[PDB]
């Protein structure tokens, strides 16, 4: 996250931290995700497509820091890694960039709700906030494009949803943005998602309920003028989510 | 070009 503020997991209790174990024993951060039910984390397919082996992955809930144990955190393995069959990536745009991870502790249990571990509500079909609405993103991604390491502490920021018409302008993304995507950015281009934030939540306070409106997917650079973050539009994937579980 | 922020956990060849 470029700009914004540091945060703690009790403020983002649906946030899932996803890591990959390498041969030799080293573990590296991959992407964020969101807990949508006790056994299911939703993320982005591009995070896993090149290494689609479920045994590779470790998922934490209730974790505020990249390389430290948060009190109350829960560690999980991935019982099922479900990638979207029609995934593809153009120069910038990702398509069907959505993935499900069925999580299971070493004892075979799913998430246990607590102050620091909570599910986030899904939207109803095609029900999004209006453009101009402020929404939050959360992640461990880069704080500057020039960084080669991720921050140790979780971050969040607030961005505004941008209309399809605006995002399809020639100086924005033209026809590379589709109706299965949502654009969001800072009007002054000072805060944005970045590399490492993919798969994480775009959450909007929607008609009384904190709602998973988007999944961090793509964007040209980070916090660049006229180059919003682009998010998988969760309200257009509900049949896929419900069907795969 | 290497333009896309969403390039986590890639092989790159
Ligand atoms: C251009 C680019 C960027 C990343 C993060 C990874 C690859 C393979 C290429």
């Amino acid at each position: 996250i470029i700009g914004g503020e540091f945060t703690t997991i009790e403020n983002q209790p649906w946030f899932a931290a996803i890591y990959r174990r390498h041969r030799g024993g080293s573990v590296t951060y991959v992407c964020g995700g969101s807990l949508i039910s006790p056994c299911w984390v939703i993320s982005a397919t591009h995070c896993f497509i090149d290494y689609p082996k479920k045994e590779d992955y470790i998922v934490y809930l209730g974790r505020s820091r990249l390389n430290s144990n948060t009190q109350g955190e829960m560690k999980f393995e991935v019982e099922n890694l479900i990638l979207h069959k029609d995934y593809s990536a153009d120069t910038l745009a990702h398509h069907n960039d959505i993935a499900l991870l069925k999580i299971r502790s070493k004892e075979g249990r799913c998430a246990q709700p607590s102050r620091t571990i909570q599910t986030i509500a899904l939207p109803s079909m095609y029900n999004d906030p209006q453009f101009g609405t402020s929404c939050e993103i959360t992640g461990f991604g880069k704080e500057q494009s020039t960084d080669y390491l991720y921050p140790e502490q979780l971050k969040m920021t607030v961005v505004k949803l941008i209309s399809h018409r605006e995002c399809q302008q020639p100086h924005y993304y033209g026809s590379e943005v589709t109706t299965k995507m949502l654009c969001a950015a800072d009007p002054q281009w000072k805060t944005d998602s970045c590399q490492g934030d993919s798969g994480g939540p775009l959450v909007c306070s929607l008609q009384g309920r904190m709602t998973l409106t988007g999944i961090v997917s793509w964007g040209r650079g980070c916090a660049l003028k006229d180059k919003p973050g682009v998010y998988t539009r969760v309200s257009h994937f509900l049949p896929w989510i419900r069907s795969h579980t | 070009q290497c333009w896309d922020r969403g390039c986590e956990n890639r092989k790159c060849n």
